[PDB]
DNA sequence: AAAGTTGGTAGATTGTGACTGGCTTAAAAAATCATTAATTAATAATAGGTTATGTTTAGA
DNA sequence: GCTGGCGCGGGGAACACTCTAAACATAACCTATTATTAATTAATGATTTTTTAAGCCAGTCACAATCTACCAACTTT
DNA sequence: ATTTACTACTCGTTCTGGTGTTTCTCGTGTGTTCCCCGCGCCAGC
DNA sequence: AAACACCAGAACGAGTAGTAAATTGGGC
């Protein structure tokens, strides 16, 4: 049971309710929970299935170098960028 | 898209909900208060949800509750179970035919009852004895446990009472006991139905629709459940119910009962 | 208790001070005190007493062994006065 | 006037000792002589002189302000007998 | 028996279950005379009403529109042990199981089964005869038939909706009787085995033929129209109310 | 080494840069990391230190019933609310 | 409105990050990398044990200030990732440990004690007595070259001798690139550990004259336990991107072996050799 | 020697350190002729520039205005081992430690130290002279003085000013030490703290110009004392060339140990 | 490949030399002392004018 | 197979103290009051105590030198 | 009666581009002991 | 020249009015 973080943006309300089924809606569009890895991939299936032209990034706890991993769906001014195996986030211009 | 529930061990134990209407917003289980403070509830991370007086639940909310497999239990005063609803088709027929098949034979039933006794008190039951006198022995042993643990905690104990009317407004001992045993009944039926077994097929008790829940809860109630309720009765707070629910839920957190309940039930059914 | 006998008792009490150090010190302390009175300057140790110098009127003295006269010129003599604590602790009688 | 500090100063100057040690030596130096004389013992310092204890009999005295006769009680006093080495160095001194 | 409540809130004020409309239309309900209360979509029951309903043992079943689907139900897994153990006693004995299955064929096609036929043999009879009925009725109502194939195509989707509606009302009927949805006879192992069997008892009477007719009319949204039509048949024909004696005789085939 | 998630809102840019010193800024006001409990409380000291009339929530992984824990700073329409020992979030009306 | 910027322990950090081709600036108190196209890259400088700066970068003054305040060593690197320059705050060093290292470095007998402890920590065997320090350098060097030949035959890479300078690399060398880049990664996290505890990275024991003697020694203790073999795996597989795979593999080695968390007790055990209880 | 670079980008174009200004004014700096470059705020150094700095061994030290602070330094923890072992040897030997501390007293107040005197005793003498200088300067500039009692929480106006002055002093002192290449933690009169040698050499020239300016600016009593104090300290350090002249000072201070520095 | 021969450099262990350390003695200087006739500290209670010296306190 | 449950060990906050000169607190000396009492000085040769110059023999403390000897390096079979 | 989709439509919030504006977030006798967090060995589905 | 404080201004997307619509999300 590892920690899970879901950030929703420009997504239809179905996705935010569906994510509110398992995770906690603590802020506008930012979801946090602690579930198993299988359930993490199922909820990621929800993210891929119910979202629209919006963009969502999901970050979960692991035991890698940073102790966490994340995955993105859609397009954002903040795009994940890999630095020699290390996945960081870069801020695109206008 | 479909709606898959999660494994039962990766879930919060129970949540008590009061004084608000339950609606669905955009596919979410929300508690709506009269003042307008709406409460998002991660319903898919919960094993069982308890409904206190003051709750008004709509049809679609019950539908969403059933589709995520979280058992909802209407509870009233003293936390006693009143009503509950779950999905019907969450059971494998082979398990039900196995349980009822074990219920068909009297001797296999005595085997499983002796299994419950040996798992309950460690010692095997006296051999070649009928069910009713085992019920009397059960009552004597449980009463002795009441006197022993109450004498340990130094709590006012004058016997067990079930109706809250006869309580002298300061009883609080049967309040904590009944609240704890009722919460255990809740998570117990939650696990039994989560695996897909029949809680109506009883072994020690007969006639009542949750006699199986009563037996399974009687197996492991005296390990952690009674003493903490005796602590809440000893310290005597103004609102004991909240402390009993918090305490029992954290006991289920620390002892990790849910994940081990399924092999426990399989082990009990092994004697058949 | 003479000079040397004074030295050891001090070194006895002053274990952490070398015995050779105490020996020179007592020699130097008293020699320094002598030179002070030798130059006409007084010594005053509060709690112990004071050293003063007294003049004596010159007069034709005598050789007391023989009775013969002797011409004695004026000179200065040392004089000690006991201090308060010295007076109190020394006198055991009322 | 010669003081404990100047004696400690001379210990510091000549022997290079710590001012803490130079103080305590001079401090205890007279302390032992205090202890010795109060112990009824005569202290005879060659090159310096003698510390003698003399007991004086009760004798008539008075209040020098008025003349009111009050007797001088018996007592043990400490007296000094300068040696010839000391006497020689002082006879030719110059009082400032 | 039962009651249908729609688009109204259930509260209790004076010892009666009232159905509260948005305009205030109240439905005062005597608590008995019904074994089960069907909660159709649009209803919001209060906690105290659930408490009183629990006090009288009347089964609450959260259903679809007019009971088209079964979403949730109280008393899950049964309520009285004697009836469940009776069904199980008939289920585990292959002789009694074959007796009741032969009753299912007896009421299924009206014709009695040939003697000394097993559950596997009667299953072959039902499979070939019922498949022949699929091709037969598809040929009669002018339906292109490719062998009853679905992939999780309009006609198979219409038939699928028909089976969904029938599984709904039949499952509600079984829960009203109080028996287990999984303890089945022709189908076994599945959680809707008894549901699938008793649903197979009356499947080809009106629901599947109406699905064939509406499928021949071929609308844009077939599943909704077929579901509403099956709703209308369930309302008019009182199918859910009539399924009770059918299961009474089916499980009566065990000779009490 | 537990998971760490910081959500910022109405905060001055100093707090956002300071949080970006240790944590990864994957979305607008969304910070994620994995550090120990101490360092977590130190960064929380930064949050209490620099946020002026803003609202910030920090959520960290534990081994409690939720598997994670969180606390808030400032005022939001979404505030944490306790449900019989369980910390959840309530959506306040206008 | 100034809370003190404290550095976090080094064992709880990310190993290293490599930065290239983009200007280094600070925005609102964050270490952000901005590329010429304008894509800004937030970099958690406080979560890194050491940051490696490849060509193409332009570092600002305030960026050096912020990097120094969080105890993250910046390392200017060059061709094949070789270390060239570095700068972090020197004053992360409370004087007792520095005086202990210098005390052990001045005394020839304690020098031999600590060198013996080094030989005992590398090769698992008691150091040979009645041998001068120079003899210990000769024997240690022969044993190390024997380790290069042995691992080279084991994994199978064509060995032609260790050559530091990338000038002699024949376009398919791949072996000296893996070795040198791996050693640069280890020198990075090791130097970060040395300054993190606060010892003198220039005051060395085995090596003399070179400004990184102590770093070279401490890395020489444990490079052949985990790092050099993985570098030889990367050299054997021979990919089109040797540097990236060397960085990822060495990085996972540092995560796996818990290298940074054990570097400080390693140095404590090395300097305990002088019979004096470490401070 | 040393050089300050301010408000411009440091690149390499023609094999020399060029300073890229906002107007395009390039400041040619040959690779030699400088042993250390102090980079004032406002500069952005390029990678090729840092590589050239390493290639000719020129130390880079990121500082404040005119060396008011030292933020970071290359060759962190020292660069020459022989000089660090030289200083450490001077620090471990009690006789040599007393020799060099006596030299610090000799250059601190101009007067030779009293002989046969230990280090802690010299701490007492130097401290008494510090109090005499506090009262005397307070008498000179006519400022209310109550002693140097501050809080390390609230950050009085005179202790604020003197604190900032000593901060600038630590700035140029540490910059000079790192320019010479010695360890800030290997100290003589002060020990234990990582800036012990900084504290000592800072105290050598503390009361010559800087603290008097602290008392003067405290007399003028501005609303924001710290900024005016450290800007004036910048003026002192630029005009008097204190940072440029501290290096031979430390050369003589450590020379008084007589082990012939490397 | 395996033994056998070098061997140089830590660590130990001895050799030597220079310097502390009491013990005893020598004498060497320094103190007693015997005996003048008379001078002169020694005192008591009191006030007031130095100061030696303990006590604190800002400085490192 | 990497995790949860009790364990010490290490690196920091009180605190625990050192040294100076100068300023201050104050109780302790100084003088100057009387007349009667008590005790020292003048001197030298003879005798007497204390200290010390010179061993000078013992030891002992640190350092030069000489010796064991290991464990690898390098010839021999 | 409830819930969902769609559509304006407000508006708190985040980002960007302008101006100033400022080049910093600071104090130093030393060593010596309690305090809790942190790697590190045993029981486990 | 970098970088911070502070400002208006533009996106901009979250949240909330209305309205319209559905009662659903398989097949065994």
């Amino acid at each position: 049971m590892s920690m899970l973080v879901v950030v929703t943006e420009n997504v239809p309300p179905r996705l935010r309710g569906r994510l509110a089924i398992w995770l906690l809606e603590v802020r506008a569009g930012v979801y946090v929970g602690d579930v198993s890895a299988k359930i993490r991939e199922m909820i990621w299936e929800q993210i891929a299935g119910l979202a629209e032209e919006g963009n969502v990034v999901m970050a979960w706890a692991t035991n890698t170098e940073t102790g966490f991993e994340f995955q993105t769906f859609g397009l954002n001014r903040r795009t994940p960028v890999d630095l020699d195996g290390l996945r960081l986030v870069s801020f695109l211009p206008v | 898209l479909p709606l898959n529930p999660i494994p039962l061990k990766d879930r919060v134990s129970m949540i008590f909900l009061q004084y608000g209407q339950i609606d669905v917003i955009d596919g979410a289980f929300v508690l709506i208060d009269k003042t307008g403070i709406r409460t998002h509830i991660p319903v898919g991370s919960v094993a069982c949800i308890m409904l206190e007086p003051g709750t008004r639940v709509s049809h679609a909310a019950v539908r969403l509750a059933a589709q995520v497999g979280t058992l909802l239990v209407w509870v009233g005063e003293a936390g006693v179970r009143v009503y509950a609803s779950g999905q019907p088709g969450g059971a494998r027929s082979d398990k039900l035919l196995y349980q009822a098949k074990l219920a068909l034979d009297e001797d296999l039933r005595l085997k499983v009852v002796r299994k419950m006794f040996e798992l309950r008190f460690g010692e095997p039951a006296p051999a070649r004895r009928s069910v009713e006198q085992l019920r009397g022995i059960e009552g004597s042993r449980v009463r002795a446990t009441y006197a022993l643990l109450a004498k340990q905690y130094g709590v006012t104990w004058n016997g067990r009472r079930y109706d809250p009317k006869d309580w002298e407004k300061g009883d609080t001992i049967n309040q904590c006991i009944s609240a704890a045993t009722s919460c255990l009944y809740g998570v117990t039926e939650a696990a039994i139905l989560a695996a897909g077994y029949a809680p109506a097929i009883g072994f020690v008790h007969t006639g009542k629709p949750l006699s199986f829940v009563y037996d399974i809860a009687d197996i492991i109630k005296f390990d952690t459940v009674v003493p903490k309720a005796f602590e809440i009765a000893r310290r005597n707070p103004g609102e004991p119910d909240r402390e009993v629910r918090l305490a029992c839920r954290d006991i289920f957190r620390s002892s990790k009962t849910l994940a081990k309940l399924i092999p426990l039930i399989e082990d009990v059914l092994a004697a058949g | 208790m003479t000079k040397s006998e004074l030295i050891e008792r001090l070194a006895t009490q002053q274990s952490h001070i070398p015995a050779k150090t105490v020996e020179d010190a007592v020699k130097e302390m008293l020699e320094h005190m002598a030179s002070t009175l030798a130059q006409g300057e007084r010594i005053e140790i509060r709690g112990f007493g004071s050293f003063s110098l007294h003049y004596r009127a010159p007069r034709t003295g005598r050789n007391p062994k023989t009775g013969d006269k002797v011409e004695l010129e004026g000179k200065y003599v040392p004089h000690f006065k006991p201090g308060k604590e010295l007076r109190d602790r020394a006198n055991i009688y009322g | 006037a010669l003081t404990k500090a100047e004696m400690s100063e001379y210990l510091f100057d000549k022997l290079g000792l710590s001012k803490r040690d130079a103080k305590e030596l001079v401090e205890l130096f007279f302390e032992e002589i205090r202890r010795a004389l109060e112990n009824g013992e005569q202290v005879k310092l060659s090159g310096f002189g003698n510390f003698d204890l003399r007991d004086k009999n009760q004798r008539p005295g008075r209040n020098p302000k008025t003349g009111e006769d009050i007797p001088i009680t018996a007592r043990r006093v400490v007296t000094f007998r300068p040696g010839q080495k000391l006497k020689s160095r002082v006879e030719n001194a110059s009082p400032k």
